[PDB]
């Protein structure tokens, strides 16, 4: 990357640049142009479709470290019984099968490896990481939705953390 | 015949002179003092607003003093005055540059401004209403672009260029009152201070400069980035301020110590930074970068306190309220969003 | 010490400038960092509590509140 180009005043120069380099009207197709090449930029191939389960806290640790650097990776940290879980793990299902590109985990709180460190209280625990960085951390994630909240509220809610791709 | 290379000697003698006067007293940084204090929680901030209407990338955007009207400038050559509130479009403004950099909204709320690669100030009053054909004044002067704007009052505004200079201009007259010369690289952005007395700049030639407005001339050369400075932001008590540049670095220079005080760098991030801007308190610091991502650092504690936008490389320009209660980005896909 | 200022101005009369300003700046007295970093420290640290952005917003005491 080094020396910037996308954005503030060296962004106005280049994308300037760039517009003659097409331009040798115009204008607007340049500005449609320009918004086209980045969500194609951004739109990765569709993987994925279902939620997978990690056993053991080597395999989060793996699975977030030998993903591509562009994938967001939601992983939900859970135990049975624990209201809202269910709930969450249903919507998990349906949204991992809506957003290929995207990769949906779960895995036991107690399959951890960090037994007391997340107890029954800030269950439903969901966490977003991207190019190997934690993104999010949402504790107690079904404090965010009603009781009773389904795949389109876990994507709304998601989607306004600007966690979600394509749109 | 005559010589210019000893004249380019005492120059350089005189920065290093200038460079042991603060080796001098730089016996600490400030992560050292503060390995006590309490980092913040993980800052989560979340869409309260979304702007439809740019039929463009957005490059630029200004708050209102009244925290609730702000200003986007967007490469459809459009300038656009909203209602954060309700989302609604108080006024829309036809440009004729599709290329504007700034664009800035006077502290009264009455006049509006911006400029970009015609190398021209446009005001615009908001009050006469001109938001179809009128512009009051187009400040001609600079021979390069207009990187940057921003009003002292209703009949005063300062102005930074491609040209590597900056004006503080007489609105009415429309003549360039004063002229701040000195840095050898494009100025990219510049910062007023609370009490606007004072303001400060930044060059492609690596150095903020500190500039008094009344006396017209410059105070202080500050330097530590080995790249050009992008962006620069007082900070709330005017004592500091804030810089970033292409090296993908934050520092945090002081105006009494005439140095930084500390630096916001990780090694995963290696792209430039464009955009900075200050919490209410100064405890948070919000830094874009050309990748169109967004991080927020713990001024304290130099470390990530957060993710703004949730890295999804889609924030283009950003900039927080004066009653601290909310940040808003614009976008390439020109929408712009308000986060709490 | 002027006010308005053309910028065709020659390498010299450039040269000559920065190094008046350079030794302006030589003179300037500074305080040690030591010094400001408790300053900014403790503006901070009181007023960091305060903060919207830091500590939250109340949703009731929220602007922006689900608008409804
Ligand atoms: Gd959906
Ligand atoms: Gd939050
Ligand atoms: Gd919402
Ligand atoms: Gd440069
Ligand atoms: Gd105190
Ligand atoms: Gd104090």
């Amino acid at each position: 990357e080094g020396q910037a180009t996308h954005t503030g005043p060296k962004g106005v120069i280049n994308d300037w640049r760039k517009f003659k380099l097409e331009s040798e009207g115009c204008l607007r197709k340049y500005r449609r142009q320009c918004m086209q090449d980045m969500h194609q930029k951004l739109s990765f191939g569709p993987r994925y479709g279902f939620v997978y389960e990690l056993e053991t806290g080597e395999q989060f640790l793996e699975t977030i470290e030998k993903e591509q650097k562009v994938t967001t990776i939601v992983v939900n940290i859970y135990e049975d019984g624990v209201r809202g879980c269910d709930a969450l793990n249903s919507s998990l299902e349906c949204l991992a099968a809506e957003y290929p590109m995207v990769k949906f985990c779960k895995i036991r709180a107690s399959n951890t490896g960090a037994g007391d460190r997340f107890s029954s209280d800030v269950l439903p625990t969901l966490l977003v990481y991207k190019g190997g960085e934690l993104i999010s951390n949402f504790i107690s994630v079904a404090e965010q939705f009603a009781e009773d909240f389904f795949a389109a509220d876990v994507e709304s809610f998601l989607n306004e953390y600007g966690l979600l791709p394509e749109r | 015949m005559s010589e210019l290379d000893q004249l380019r000697q005492e120059a350089e003698q005189l920065k290093n002179q200038i460079r042991d006067a603060r080796k001098a007293c730089a016996d600490a940084t400030l992560s050292q003092i503060t390995n006590n204090i309490d980092p913040v929680g993980r800052i989560q901030m979340r869409t309260r607003r979304t702007l439809r209407g740019h039929l463009a990338k957005i490059y630029a955007m200004h708050w209102g003093t009244d925290s609730r009207l702000l200003l986007s400038a967007s490469q459809d050559g459009k300038l656009i005055i909203w209602d954060s509130y309700t989302t609604n479009k108080v006024h829309a403004i036809p440009l004729r540059s599709s290329w504007v950099m700034t664009c800035a909204y006077a502290p009264s709320g009455n006049y509006v401004a911006c400029g970009g690669l015609d190398n021209i100030c446009s005001i615009y009053n908001l009050k006469t209403r001109e938001g179809n054909v009128r512009v009051s004044r187009e400040l001609a002067g600079h021979t390069g672009y207009l990187s940057c704007c921003r009003f002292l009052d209703d009949n005063q505004i300062v102005t930074s260029s491609g040209d590597t200079t900056c004006a503080l201009w007489d609105i009415e007259t429309g003549q360039q009152t004063t002229t701040f010369t000195g840095h050898t690289g494009d100025v990219m952005s510049l910062s007023l201070a609370p009490d606007t007395r004072l303001f400060v700049s930044g060059a492609c030639d690596a150095s903020a400069k500190l500039w008094d407005v009344r006396e017209g001339m410059c105070r202080q050369t500050f330097t530590g980035h080995e790249s050009d400075i992008n962006a620069i932001c007082f900070f709330p008590n005017g004592n500091a301020f804030a810089t970033g540049s292409d090296d993908a670095t934050c520092r945090l220079f002081d105006l009494r110590a005439d140095q930084e005080l500390m630096t916001y760098s990780h090694d995963n991030i290696i792209c430039g930074i464009t955009s900075v801007s200050f919490s209410k308190s100064g405890r948070l610091l919000l830094a874009g970068y050309d990748d169109f991502n967004c991080n927020v650092w713990d001024a304290l504690k130099a470390d990530r306190a957060g993710v703004l936008a949730g890295h999804d490389n889609r924030v283009s320009c950003l900039g927080v309220t004066d009653d601290g209660m909310a940040v808003a980005t614009g976008s390439w896909d020109s929408f712009l969003k308000i986060w709490n | 010490m002027p006010v308005i200022n053309i910028e065709d101005l020659t390498e010299k009369d450039k040269l000559k400038m920065e190094v008046d300003q350079l030794k302006k700046e030589v003179t300037l007295e500074r305080m040690l960092v030591s010094k400001c970093c408790e300053e900014f420290r403790d503006y901070v640290e009181e007023r960091s509590g305060e903060d919207p952005l830091v500590k939250g917003i109340p949703e009731d005491k929220n602007p922006f509140k689900e608008l409804k």
